[PDB]
C-alpha cells in the first residue's frame, strides 16, 4: 500500500485465530491506519493511481522550498 | 485468467501496466499476440506513438497581413456551430489562433506539454525584388497573446532568422521552449489584461514579416516536445461532414490547406 | 598559396522543405534561440508518470465506456439483449446539438488519425446488480455477420452452436472481460468514416449502420459481438428491482495497430452550439 | 457524458461489492507548489459522477461520503504572507 | 581520362544568412583581410585584468548603489524605515529630464537584455554613523508580499515572527550584508518592463509599483526586503547628529541567471536633453 | 561568515573574486547554490557571457545611397530628447553612426575593445539585371570617420568582397581588427580635422556599393572580439516608452528594423 | 564560439530529376509515408512461386 499507510492488516481470517471462538467467520475485511485515523473496512476495496504513478520529484521545488525544514517544534523555537 | 469476477477486477491502470491480463474469448492468447508480418509486407512502417505524428507539419492559419504578431504556443481550436435549418450553412467554424493541426488535435487529448515547436511558412507571392521573410522572436510584455497586425516600430535587437521565398520557397523555423516553468498548459486561457507574461505558456511569440500580401502558416513539434496527462477525447465533429449542404445552402466551411490558399 | 580547386562537382537537389511530412529525418529549420543547439531535456517523470503517455499502447488501452443495455425478469431465453459491430469507430452523441455524425470516444478519435486498423479489442461488461439477482447470459462473437443477422424475426439469437461463446453465471459475479481477436481476410480493415446518405451533388453525412456484413460494410469491421439471455434475470420483487443496467467498455488489445496516418476523421473544436 | 469521465484517471465503486474505493493523485502543475497567498490555481479536482443509477424497488437515497488526506508533502518558504481565505 | 561522375546527389538548403541570430555556429562571411584566416589572439591580460569582464558572473556582481534611508532618535519601535521589492530592475532618476521610466542601474541595464531572471540577490547596508550612535534595527525578508502589506496603517511592521530576520545591533558596527535567496513558484521570473498607465491607443509608460504581491505583479518579483527599527537610534545631541543616512547596494549572488535574450528593456543614448 | 562588521568588509573586488563570501539570510548557503535543472528543463540553453550575445547580429543603420562610405568601428549611439509638452512628440532620436545594436549597447558599458567585427546587409531591392553588392575596405587618409555618400572615383586596388542579392539575398562580411594599437577606445571622439588615421580605432572603413536604392546594415562581433574595463550602466532610456504619445502628438520614433525597412 | 568557416567551396550541378531514365542510381523523391525510410519487404514466395517472374530468363 503506496497509500502512505502507517499500518495495514487484512482481517479476513482474524476470527479464525481466537481461542474461545470455534469455526469462526471468514469475513473479507481490512483495517489500515493513516496518521490518527484508522479505517476498518468490511468488504473489498480498490486502491488506484495514475498509470506509472510517480510523486512530484524533489528537485522541482528547489525554486521555492527552503533548504532548512520547519516542524511544529521549529516554529515554537 | 478467468473471464468473470465477483467485484471489479478490470482496473484502468492495472490493465495498461500489464498487471491485469484479460483472456482471449478463444482461450488461446496467440490469437491476440503481435504479428509483425502485416506491417512489413503491406505498410512499410509501423507507427508506435503520437510523438511521431506530431512531428509531421500541418497548416494552421492564413494571414493577410505583411507583418504579423502571431501566438506561437497557443493551441486552441475553432468554435463550431451546427444547424439543419433551411437555407443556412450546416457547419460554421470560427477560429481564434487557427484551425486544427496534428499538433493541436493530438494536443487536445492532453492537459500539459513542454518543449519547442517548429514553424513553416508558404508565401502567397514570392516577390523577386523583395524576396526575404523575417521571423523574429517577439517578447513585448504588453502584447496580448493573440494574433495582431504589427504596429510596433521599436522592437530593436530581437532574435531574427531570414529565409528567401525566391531561392528556397518555404520558410522553416525552430522555436526553443523558453518557458518560465517546466510544465505548460495546453490551450491555457488568454485574457484582456494578460499581456505576454503568463507562466502557463512560454512568454514568447512570433513577429513575421515579408513582402508577400498573404502567407500560410504551419507547425509541428520540435524534437524535444511532449504532451502529458491524457484526458480523453476532445469535443469534436466529423471532418468529412463539413461538406454537408442538405439545408439547401452551399457549404462554406474551408480549412487552411495549400490548395485553398494557393488558388484564390 | 592559392591553388586551383581539385574537388569534383556534386549534383544537388533544390528543396523548399525536406521532411515536411515525416516523423523522422533531420529538420533544417533556423532556430530562434541564442544557442543554435538549444534543446530541453526529456523530463521523467513528467505530469505525474514515468509512463509514455503518447504511445499508442498507452492511449488505445484507456477504457472507453460506449454502451449500455438492460437485463430483467422479463428477458426471454435466447433473446438478444445487445449487439455491437467489432471495430474502433465507436461514437457517442453530442449533447447540445443533433448532428448525425456525433462525438467520438477516445478510441475513435485516436484511431481516427489513421485510415487502417487491425488487432484485438477488449470488452468489459459491468452488470450492475445485487447478490439477489440470478441469471445466466451468453457472450458470443460472430465474425462476418452484421447485427440483423445474429437474430431471427423474434429477436432470438441463431446458430449459437457455431461460435465462440462465454456462458456467464450471474449470482455474486458482476463483471466479465474478454478479448475479441482480429478475424479478417485482409491484414488491415478501414477505420469507418461517415457516408453520404444523399445523392451527389447533395451531401448529408451519417454514421454507417452495420446491420449486415457484406461488400458494402465488410471493409470496416470484423463482425458482431453479442450478449443474449439464457434465462430471465430472476429476483424477489419484495426486495430488489427486477431490471438491471449493464455497462460496456472497450479498449485495444496488445496487438492493436493503426496505419496510414493522413486526413483525420475527427476535427477538434473549442465549442459546439446550435446556429441561430 | 460519463464516457469522458471514464477516460480520466479514476476508480469505480460497485455498491454491492466494494465498501470504499481510493484514488491517489500526485501533485502536477506549471507551479512547483500551490500558491497559498494568491490562491493562483488549484492543481486538481476530484469528481464523482453516477455511472449506473441507484437501482431499488422504490425511491431511495444514499449518502456518498468523502475522506481525504495529503501525502508526499513538500513545504514552501517561511513568510509573513497570509494564507488567503 | 574523363569518367562519368559516380557521386550521388545531395539535397541542399538555400540560405541568406545561416546563424544570423546565434552566439555560435560557423559564420559564412567573406573576410576583408588579405589572409582569409586572419585572426587576432586572445590577449590576457587585457585592459588591466586577467578576469573575464564580459561574463555575467563578473558584470552582475559589480555593486549597484540604488537607495538610501534615514534612521534617527525619532524612529519608533517596529517602524518600517525602508522597503524594496526583490528583483533586478532597480532604477534611478534621470537628472536632466523628468521622464517616468528613468535611468537603469548596471544591474537593470545588464539584466534588461533578457526577459527572464532567477537567483539570489545580495544586499549591503552601510550605516553612516559614529561609535556614539546606538540602536538596533531588523532586516527582514517577506516573500510573496508587496510593500504596502509588510506594514500596518501606522507604518509599523507586521507578522515579523514569521520571517527570516537579522537583528543588527549598531554601536561599533557599520555594515550588514546578506543574500536574499530566490523564492518562487516558477523557476523563472520576468524582468519587469514599464507598463502603460493610459488606455490604448494612448501610451504613457511608467515604472511598475510593487505595493502589492498579486497576479498583476508576482511574475516580476519575489517579495519585499525590509528594514525596520527595533529602537530609536539614540545619541548625545551635544556631540553628534541625531539622524543618520543608511546606504543600500545590491548585486547578484552565485546562482543568478538570466535567460531569453531578445528586445532589450533599455536603449543607450549619447545624450538626453529636454526638447524645446 | 557574519552578517555585520565594524568597518567596511564588502569590498568591490573581494566579492567578485570570491574572497568575501556573504552569508545567506537563512544561514544555509544551499539556498543560493547553483541549480542546473531550471535551464535544462525550461530554457534549453544557459547564457554565461555577453561575449555570446554580441555575436548575434542586429540592425544598425539604413542607407538611401547606392554607394556609401560607412564608419565600421564607430560604436556611438543616438542623441535623445524628451518632452511632455503638448502636441510635441514625446521622444526624438538623432543618430550619428546608427541606432543601438547588441554590439553597441553592450559596448556602452565598457571603455575598450579589440578584435574584428562582422557586417550584414539586407537589400531594399534585389535588382535582377544588376544583383551584385560590393563591400570594400576603405582606407583613404583624408576621409572623416563618418557616414558619407561615395564621391571617390580613384580608389583602385582595394580589398573587395562580392555578394549576390538575387542568388543569396543577404551580404555577409567579416572585418579584421587591422588596428595600429592593441586596445581601442569604445566611441572614441571623431573630429573635423581627424581624417582616417586616429590610433583610437582601426584606420579602416567600408565602401558599400550596389544597385539597390536602399540597404539595411547590421553588425556583430567577430570571433576574436572583446570588450574591456567595465564602467557601468550607460546613459539610457526605456525602449518600450518610445511608443509614448500622451502629449497628443503621435509617436514618430522608429528604429531600423527589418519590418520598418522592408515595408515602405 | 562562432568561428569563420574554413570549409572550401564545392562546385555543384543543378538537376531537375537525376536518374529519371535509369534502372539504378539513387532516387531523390520526397516520400509520402510518415517514416521517411518506409519500405515493404521482398516477399518470397509471392503469387505462388519462389521464382523471379520478372527475369528475362
Amino acid at each position: 500500500k503506496q497509500m502512505n499507510v502507517n499500518s495495514s492488516q487484512d482481517t479476513t481470517f482474524e476470527q479464525r485465530s481466537q481461542e474461545k471462538v470455534q469455526a469462526g467467520e471468514i469475513n473479507e475485511s481490512i483495517e489500515f491506519r493513516n496518521q490518527i485515523t484508522t479505517f476498518v473496512h468490511d468488504n473489498p476495496i480498490i486502491t488506484e493511481q495514475l498509470i506509472g504513478d510517480s510523486p512530484q520529484p524533489s528537485g522541482d521545488v528547489r525554486s521555492v522550498s527552503d533548504a532548512r525544514t520547519h516542524s511544529i517544534i521549529d516554529f515554537l523555537e | 485468467v478467468g473471464f468473470a469476477s465477483a467485484g471489479t477486477r478490470d482496473i484502468r491502470s492495472s490493465y495498461v501496466e500489464g498487471k491485469f491480463i484479460p483472456q482471449d474469448i478463444t482461450g488461446m492468447s496467440r490469437n491476440h499476440e503481435l504479428d509483425e508480418q502485416p506491417s512489413q509486407e503491406c505498410i512499410g512502417e509501423r507507427i508506435l506513438s503520437f510523438s511521431e505524428l506530431i512531428k509531421r507539419n500541418s497548416w494552421r492559419y492564413v494571414s493577410d497581413e505583411k507583418s504579423l504578431i502571431y501566438p506561437a504556443y497557443a493551441f486552441d481550436n475553432p468554435a463550431a456551430m451546427y444547424t439543419a435549418a433551411d437555407k443556412l450553412p450546416v457547419w460554421t467554424l470560427t477560429p481564434r489562433s487557427g484551425f486544427p493541426t496534428l499538433l493541436t488535435s493530438i494536443g487536445a487529448m492532453y492537459a500539459f506539454y513542454r518543449g519547442g515547436i517548429r514553424l513553416k511558412i508558404v508565401p502567397g507571392v514570392a516577390d523577386q525584388p523583395k524576396p526575404l521573410v523575417e521571423v523574429a522572436l517577439f517578447t513585448m510584455q504588453d502584447q496580448g497573446y493573440i494574433i495582431k497586425a504589427n504596429d510596433y516600430s521599436t522592437d530593436f535587437c530581437s532574435s531574427n532568422i531570414y529565409e528567401n521565398f525566391v531561392t528556397k520557397g518555404i520558410a522553416e523555423v525552430q522555436t526553443p521552449y523558453y518557458s518560465r516553468v517546466n510544465t505548460s498548459v495546453v490551450s491555457a486561457p488568454v485574457l484582456y489584461n494578460a499581456g505576454n507574461i503568463s507562466p502557463l505558456m512560454p512568454n514568447v511569440m512570433y513577429k513575421i514579416t515579408s513582402n508577400s500580401s498573404n502567407i500560410l502558416l504551419g507547425h509541428s513539434a520540435a524534437d524535444d516536445f511532449r504532451f502529458g496527462f491524457l484526458l480523453g477525447a476532445p469535443l469534436a465533429i466529423s471532418a468529412t461532414a463539413l461538406r454537408d449542404n442538405f439545408t439547401g445552402s452551399s457549404a462554406t466551411v474551408s480549412l487552411p490547406t495549400f490548395s485553398n490558399f494557393y488558388l484564390s | 598559396s592559392k591553388p586551383l580547386t581539385t574537388i569534383p562537382p556534386t549534383i544537388v537537389v533544390q528543396r523548399p522543405s525536406q521532411y515536411f511530412n515525416n516523423a523522422d529525418g533531420v529538420d533544417q529549420g533556423l532556430p530562434l534561440s541564442l544557442k543554435y543547439g538549444n534543446e530541453v531535456i526529456l523530463k521523467t517523470p513528467f505530469a505525474g508518470t514515468s509512463s509514455d503517455e503518447m504511445a499508442l499502447e498507452y492511449v488505445l488501452k484507456i477504457p472507453n465506456y460506449f454502451s449500455r443495455f438492460k437485463y430483467s425478469s422479463t428477458s426471454l431465453p435466447k433473446q438478444v439483449l445487445w449487439t455491437s459491430p467489432v471495430h474502433p469507430q465507436i461514437i457517442r452523441n453530442h449533447v447540445t446539438v443533433v448532428d448525425a455524425p456525433g462525438q467520438p470516444t477516445l478510441l475513435a478519435y485516436a484511431t481516427g488519425f489513421f485510415k487502417y486498423w487491425r488487432g484485438g479489442l477488449v470488452y468489459t461488461f459491468r452488470f450492475v446488480k445485487t447478490n439477489y439477482h440470478s441469471g445466466r447470459v451468453q457472450i458470443t462473437f460472430h465474425p462476418f455477420v452484421g447485427y440483423d443477422d445474429v437474430m431471427d424475426s423474434d429477436g432470438k439469437i441463431v446458430r449459437d452452436e457455431y461460435v465462440y461463446r462465454v456462458v456467464v453465471d450471474l449470482r455474486d459475479q458482476t463483471e466479465a472481460t474478454l478479448v475479441v481477436p482480429f478475424t479478417s481476410l485482409t491484414p488491415y480493415k478501414v477505420c469507418a468514416d461517415v457516408f453520404n446518405s444523399a445523392n451527389r451533388p447533395k451531401y448529408n453525412y451519417e454514421p454507417r449502420d452495420f446491420k449486415v456484413y457484406d461488400n458494402t460494410t465488410d471493409q470496416f469491421f470484423t463482425g458482431t459481438l453479442c450478449v443474449s439471455a439464457l434465462t430471465p434475470l430472476v429476483s424477489s420483487s419484495a426486495v430488489v428491482s427486477s431490471t438491471i443496467d449493464v455497462l460496456v467498455e472497450v479498449k485495444a488489445s496488445d496487438d492493436f495497430e493503426v496505419a496510414v496516418p493522413n486526413t483525420p476523421l475527427w476535427l477538434p473544436v473549442d465549442s459546439l452550439t446550435e446556429r441561430p | 457524458d460519463v464516457s469522458n469521465v471514464i477516460t480520466l484517471p479514476h476508480v469505480q465503486l460497485d455498491i454491492s461489492k466494494e465498501t470504499e474505493v481510493l484514488l491517489k493523485i500526485p501533485y502536477v502543475s506549471p507551479f512547483v507548489q500551490y500558491d497559498l497567498v494568491t490562491k493562483f490555481t488549484p492543481w486538481a479536482a476530484f469528481l464523482a459522477h453516477v455511472y449506473a443509477p441507484l437501482n431499488t424497488p422504490s425511491a431511495a437515497s444514499l449518502q456518498v461520503n468523502v475522506f481525504a488526506h495529503f501525502e508526499d508533502i513538500k513545504l514552501g518558504f517561511p513568510t509573513s504572507a497570509i494564507v488567503a481565505q
